[PDB]
């Protein structure tokens, strides 16, 4: 029949179950004693992302300490309450699941699902680049990920190799929601990597879910020629390269490839693909993407063109070491009125 | 080429946000 009104059917329902979690948010459903902590697996601006056993089931997870003095340090306590607002709200099979989340006097915790594989940044960087089957085998994964997060009136503003996780399968799992936000209008902030901002972000416009789809451009294109399509030493020479409205493609890109990535890396938002009047539709049959079966790609159905080693369960081998710092709890409560809804 | 003007770069590294 119409793939595109059963696209619509699905997209219906999963509205339906976004808003109910959306309007009325889990909360405090683990306890910090509930894990033993095992190993650094990466950190941020607030704290570090642990690889944790759940002790009453064996199960390992991969937690995301805040420190809430921190966050507001940095002015970002509205985009925290969004990340967890957010992730507790959605449900794909390429965005990775929250499964508990809580607070005591001094952090924020996030409890997930634990992705082995690494990020794709480190199989990326060390390989040099993906052929162009598996860049777009991946490509497809965030297609399908930003028509579903797009339809649900999110933003998630922050793509890139960083925050793709590889799972057993070979399959993407989206983490760090930092900067998504549900947002029907226009929006402001300026937020992203600087590598992966759409000209309008730049030039301080209001932006919408466009920036999503410049932003994969930039993700295409990386994965194809191992090299972002502006780069340079410091993000002010990155923005001068971004604003210019110049793309240098590699001679191996094919000429489908180039067609579909100057449609992306289009700064005119009547012209980007994924803004106009067919939507993601202009993506989806675009000559690039002939040879995707986008049901297949859903289903988890297609074989994956590279599946990680995995030496076994709490293995960390496909993420990089890190210095150790241990957890400290305040006896006092900090920031409890800014963090009352978390 | 510029993957050695890649390579060469300080930006190979794991990106942060702005
Ligand atoms: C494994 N590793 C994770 N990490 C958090 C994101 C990370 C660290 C911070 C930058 C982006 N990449 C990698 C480790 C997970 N976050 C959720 N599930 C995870 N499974």
């Amino acid at each position: 029949g119409s793939e595109q009104e059963s696209v619509k059917e699905f997209l219906a329902k999963a509205k339906e179950d976004f808003l109910k979690k959306w309007e009325n948010p889990a909360q405090n459903t683990a306890h910090l004693d509930q894990f033993e902590r095992i190993k650094t697996l990466g950190t941020g601006s607030f704290g570090r992302v642990m690889l944790v056993k759940h002790m009453e089931t064996g199960n390992h997870y991969a937690m995301k300490i805040l420190d809430k003095q921190k966050v507001v340090k940095l002015k970002q306590i509205e985009h925290t309450l969004n990340e967890k607002r957010i992730l507790q709200a959605v449900n794909f099979p390429f965005l990775v699941k929250l499964e508990f989340s809580f607070k005591d006097n001094s952090n924020l915790y996030m409890v997930m699902e634990y992705v082995p594989g690494g990020e794709m940044f480190s199989h990326l960087r060390r390989i040099g680049r993906f052929s162009e089957p598996h860049a777009r085998f991946y490509a497809a994964q965030i297609v399908l990920t930003f028509e579903y997060l797009h339809s649900l009136d999110l933003i998630y503003r922050d793509l890139k190799p960083e925050n793709l996780l590889i799972d057993q399968q070979g399959y993407i799992q989206v983490t760090d929601f930092g900067f998504a936000k549900r947002v029907k209008g226009r929006t402001w902030t300026l937020c992203g990597t600087p590598e992966y901002l759409a000209p309008e972000i730049i030039l301080s416009k209001g932006y919408n879910k466009a920036v999503d789809w410049w932003a994969l451009g930039v993700l295409i294109y990386e994965m194809a020629a191992g090299y972002p399509p502006f780069f340079a030493d410091q993000p002010i020479q990155i923005y001068e390269k971004i604003v210019s409205g110049k793309v240098r493609f590699p001679s191996h890109f094919s000429s489908d490839l180039k067609d579909l990535l100057r449609n992306l890396l289009q700064v005119d938002l009547t012209k980007r693909f994924g803004n106009l009047k067919n939507g993601v539709n202009d993506i989806k049959n675009h000559k690039w993407f002939a040879t995707t079966d986008w049901i297949a790609i859903y289903q988890r159905k297609v074989e994956a063109p590279f599946i990680p080693k995995f030496k076994g369960p709490g293995d960390t081998s496909n993420f990089d070491d890190y210095e150790e710092e241990e957890i400290r709890v305040s006896i006092n409560e900090k920031c409890g009125k800014e963090f009352s809804e978390f | 080429t510029t993957y050695a003007d890649f390579i060469a770069s300080g930006r190979t590294g794991r990106r942060n946000a702005i």
